[PDB]
């Protein structure tokens, strides 16, 4: 609902519109909170921020995709990951926000 | 090497 501030990155549940946000410089717990984990999301990253997602817990095994701006889940299904594969980040389980 | 990992279910 509320747009990400400049130094924040958010994912937003497609089902509920509830937002999960982190300031630049922070990461999630081992898993995202129970109220969002593994739900389908869109990305809403603030103007100075980049959202890093994993389809696994704990930002693990280089299973990490990069997202800037506003990204819809349909565009998150075959994304080049740090591990060299094209992964589906539309239902992420962990997250980090950095400066773009 | 210095990648994060997960635990199998416990
Ligand atoms: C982190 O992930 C990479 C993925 O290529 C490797 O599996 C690496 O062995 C992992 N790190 C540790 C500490 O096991
Ligand atoms: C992990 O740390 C080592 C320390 O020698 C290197 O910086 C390596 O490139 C790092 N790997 C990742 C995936 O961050
Ligand atoms: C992976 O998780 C470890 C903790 O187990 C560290 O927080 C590490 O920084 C994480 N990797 C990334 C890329 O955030
Ligand atoms: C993941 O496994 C590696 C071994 O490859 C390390 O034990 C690391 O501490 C583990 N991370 C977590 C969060 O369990
Ligand atoms: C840790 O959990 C991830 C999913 O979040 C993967 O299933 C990974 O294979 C697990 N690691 C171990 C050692 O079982």
């Amino acid at each position: 609902a509320l747009p990400a501030k400049e130094n924040e990155g958010c994912i937003v549940s497609v089902n509920s519109g509830k937002r999960y946000c982190l300031p630049v410089g922070q990461r999630s717990g081992y898993s995202l909170p129970d109220w969002i984990v593994g739900q389908e999301v869109y990305v809403d990253s603030g103007a100075k921020a980049k959202v890093l997602l994993s389809d696994w817990d704990n930002l693990s095994y280089n299973r990490i995709g990069e997202f800037v701006g506003n990204v819809n889940p349909a565009d998150m299904k075959k994304v080049k990951a740090w591990n060299g594969q094209y992964l589906d980040f539309s239902k992420p389980r962990s997250m980090r926000v950095v400066y773009k | 090497p210095t990648t994060s990992t997960t635990s199998a279910p416990k």
